[PDB]
């Protein structure tokens, strides 16, 4: 748990798979992973100290369609 | 209107105003006649730009300066460029071309410096 | 009373020795200052990238 | 500067010294002016005037 | 139309015949008022230049950091809009996609150099002295309005010879030689 | 070129006022390269703050000469003018004709009537890197300003415990090659910085063997120089000394060139301060 | 050579000062406000 890259590699386990269907090292990393994976990181680092509303604020999606994809996705 | 025409002459650090306008032929130099430009061994450097080109050219024309800066001799080399250039510009202007070029062409042959600039500019060697 | 600047300090033998023993020094050491005349495979994957991007840049420039 | 001393010699063992004026102003006093026997010229930092009065302490 | 009243406006909530979405703003026509440009196309072609710029700094960014060919391509494209004119600084790495605009590269056009140079009063009238022809770039003048100026022609952006804008300044300040005709 | 010059002077003052607000950027720019690494919380700050955040990617890509010689440091040998000052006395026609041979790539350079202006011009016209103007009182030289050309800085030096070769010992004459130099106890900043204008000052790249050395001794705000020549015994260095012996001073660093007189001041001494004396390099 | 001896010596008289003065601000702070920090933790106490 003190390492700080056997559980980052843990963490971005999905990430890997999704975006390249190995590179888990960070500077063989290309393309749309590294491009997540950072912004993964970086949400993180941030979450421990930011606060709640400017640390996840929500893209802006109008009414019908963000119910739309709540929906869909709970199926 | 009147037909006038300004021209400048320039040597180490004085300056000279050339007036041309078309009248009946005087010269005069900070309001006093040509033939008392003063240093008197240098009158025949003031005179070169008329007796180069003839003075019936100068019979036509009214030709008024202001000089300033400088020495002697410095004042003596900015009238008579200011002079040279006063007069081959108002030909270019209100006569013809031809006679232009006629009379750069002996001013020219003469003494290049009656029309451009004498510029001693330094060199590192 | 005071004064306003610490004097120029006067050459001595003792100044002029001191200042030798420091460039003989450097001078075994040969560690002298110079100014130096300046001179003058990767994955299948990003091999792929860097050719599509330099296509590209190509084409803007 | 004038009549603070009496001498060169006497400005030569005071040289180099610290200075000031009575408006606050700052210098040193430099060079011994040879030719009439007291000044000397002393360098300030900001333009003197003549209504001024440098003077300098001692214990 | 009529400043419709209270339960036709719940009705028509999205009516407006004057500004839509696919009009991005009317960002298009401010910019061209802004600096006086002539052509609809103007704006979009050169939309389409900082649209390629965008990307291409876009799947650089993609190249990991440790990468010396990223390194040189950011370094070196940098340096050439720099030289260009359109991007003003050249340390921050990030203004490729962050200042970068259709506007940058409008305020490197012909007029606005004049105007930014004082050869002019307004860009109308920096315009209005191209077309007249009286503005030359070095040997060679031009007439036309939208061209594009890297620095090392800014120096060299002058008065054509014996106009009478020209005439105009030196007569002012007292300086007219006329064996220049100037 | 009148109108280049002048062009960059403008950016490059521009362009260095930008610098001077980014530092703060780079700051905030380097603690997320330190937290990304090793795992560590943010600062508020740089926690709710999202345009940095955004564009950190770019900026992760990104990442010693002086600045005003950086363009030129390795590439081109310079060309100096040493010049004396108007007037002056055979004595100090001597020291400038020695100094010129201290430089290699020095070129003298006798003054009448060249009022300054026109040297500045006709020297960045000409293109000479840089200028040397020397000032005597009596024979005895106390004053050397040297400055650098493309609009860089102007250092002046007082000068000080004077002996001259020509005039203490003929034993014969300088080697005239490429020194060596050495530049010892310069530590604070602006002591890097005196470093820089004087070896740029200097030539190419000289080789391993040359036997002429050139000190430049920091010894408490006193910049002292002297010029040796030596063997290599079995046991030993044998340094025999050449050349002039001054203090040199340094006590002004403008950043325009020696016409200017308006131009921004970099450091200047200053004597009037109640802790003058106290310190070093102030 | 007075001057080189009378301006070194003030100098050095001055900053032994000050750290001599420092060097006693620092102890009393450090040992008096254990002690006060000390007491305070106990007072919230009881």
């Amino acid at each position: 748990q003190n390492d700080l890259e056997l559980q980052q590699f843990l963490r971005e386990s999905h990430l890997l798979s999704a975006f390249n269907n190995i590179v888990y090292q960070d500077d063989q990393v290309i393309g749309k992973a590294r491009s997540r994976t950072l912004e993964m990181r970086l949400n993180r680092l941030s979450r421990v100290n930011g606060h709640q509303d400017k640390i996840n604020k929500l893209e802006k999606v109008p009414m019908h369609i963000r119910r739309g994809m709540i929906d869909k996705h709970v199926k | 209107a009147v037909p006038s025409v300004q021209t400048f002459g320039k040597k180490k650090s004085a300056t000279a105003v050339a007036h041309v306008k078309a009248g009946k032929g005087l010269i005069k130099v900070n309001g006093s006649p040509i033939t008392l430009v003063e240093p008197e061994i240098l009158r025949f450097k003031v005179y070169e730009p008329l007796l180069l080109v003839g003075l019936d050219k100068f019979s036509n024309i009214d030709i008024r300066v202001r000089v300033t800066g400088g020495g002697h001799v410095s004042q003596v080399y900015a009238i008579r460029q200011a002079i040279a250039k006063g007069l081959v510009a108002y030909h270019q202007k209100y006569v013809d071309e031809q006679s232009k070029n006629e009379l750069k062409k002996a001013f020219t042959s003469y003494d290049r410096t009656l029309l451009i600039a004498d510029s001693r500019r330094p060199e590192p060697k | 009373f005071d004064r306003t600047a610490k004097p120029v300090p006067v050459i001595t033998s003792e100044v002029t020795e001191s200042l030798e023993d420091m460039i003989r020094r450097r001078i075994q050491d040969s560690n002298f200052d110079d100014l130096q005349r300046r001179t003058l495979a990767l994955s299948e994957e990003l091999q792929k990238a860097h050719s599509e991007i330099s296509e590209l840049y190509a084409n803007l420039v | 500067i004038k009549d603070m001393f009496s001498s060169a010699m006497e400005v030569a063992r005071f040289e180099g010294a610290q200075i000031k004026t009575v408006s606050g102003i700052r210098g040193e006093i430099k060079r011994a002016l040879s030719k009439p026997e007291g000044h000397y010229r002393a360098a300030f930092e900001d333009k003197i005037l003549m209504s001024d009065i440098v003077i300098l302490r001692s214990w | 139309v009529r400043k419709l009243k209270h339960h036709e406006q719940k009705l028509l909530k999205k009516v407006d015949f004057l500004e839509w979405k696919q009009d991005q703003g009317h960002r298009d026509t401010q910019v061209m008022r802004t600096y006086h440009i002539q052509n609809r196309e103007d704006y979009h072609k050169y939309n389409r230049i900082c649209g390629d710029i965008r990307r291409l700094a876009n799947k650089l960014s993609l190249l990991p950091p440790t990468d010396p060919f990223r390194r040189k391509h950011e370094q070196l494209l940098l340096d050439k809009l720099y030289a260009m004119g359109v991007l003003t600084t050249k340390s921050k790495i990030s203004d490729l996609e962050n200042k970068v605009t259709v506007s940058a590269i409008c305020r490197r056009r012909l007029p606005v150099i004049m105007h930014r140079l004082k050869m002019a009063e307004t860009i109308q009238d920096a315009v209005k002295f191209i077309e007249q022809g009286h503005v030359r770039v070095g040997p060679n003048l031009i007439n036309d309005p939208a061209y594009l100026v890297t620095r090392n022609m800014e120096d060299y952006v002058t008065w054509v010879d014996n106009s009478k804008i020209k005439k105009t300044l030196l007569r002012y300040r007292n300086q007219i030689d006329d064996f220049d005709f100037s | 070129m009148l109108r280049r010059q002048a062009r960059e002077r403008r950016e490059y003052l521009y362009r260095k006022a930008q610098e001077l607000q980014d530092s703060q950027l780079q700051q905030k720019r380097q603690i997320i390269k330190q937290a990304l690494a090793q795992g560590k919380p943010l600062p508020k700050e740089l926690a709710e703050d999202e345009s940095l955040q955004k564009d950190f990617r770019y900026d992760q890509s990104l990442k010693q000469v002086d600045d005003e010689y950086a363009a030129t440091s390795g590439i081109m040998d310079p060309r100096i003018i040493v010049t004396t000052s108007r007037d002056p006395s055979t004595r100090l026609s001597q020291f400038a004709k020695e100094i010129k041979l201290l430089f290699p790539n020095a070129v003298r350079l006798n003054r009448g009537n060249y009022v300054m202006p026109n040297l500045v011009d006709a020297c960045k016209k000409s293109g000479t890197t840089d200028l040397v103007v020397l000032h005597e009182h009596r024979g005895v030289p106390t004053s050397l300003t040297i400055s650098h050309f493309p609009h860089g800085p102007t250092a002046q030096f007082s000068l000080h415990n004077v002996v001259m070769r020509h005039d203490i010992i003929n034993a014969g004459n300088q080697s005239e090659v490429n020194p060596h130099l050495i530049f010892d106890n310069f530590t604070t900043a602006l002591g890097k910085r005196v470093v820089c204008i004087l070896k740029h000052l200097f030539n190419a790249g000289p080789k391993k063997d040359s036997e002429r050395v050139i000190t430049f001794a920091n010894r408490g705000d006193f910049i002292s120089v002297r010029q040796h020549v030596y063997v290599r015994t079995r046991e030993g260095v044998e340094i025999a000394e050449v050349g002039p012996r001054f203090e040199m001073r340094l006590f002004e660093l403008r950043l325009g060139t020696l016409e200017n007189k308006d131009a921004d001041v970099e450091w200047q001494l200053r004597r009037f301060i109640r802790t003058a004396n106290k310190k070093d390099y102030l | 050579f007075e001057a080189r001896q009378r301006i070194e010596e003030k100098n050095k008289e001055s900053s032994d000062y000050h750290a001599k003065m420092a060097h006693i601000v620092n102890t009393i702070n450090t040992e008096e406000g254990a002690e006060k920090n000390k007491y305070e933790r106990e007072r919230k106490l009881r």
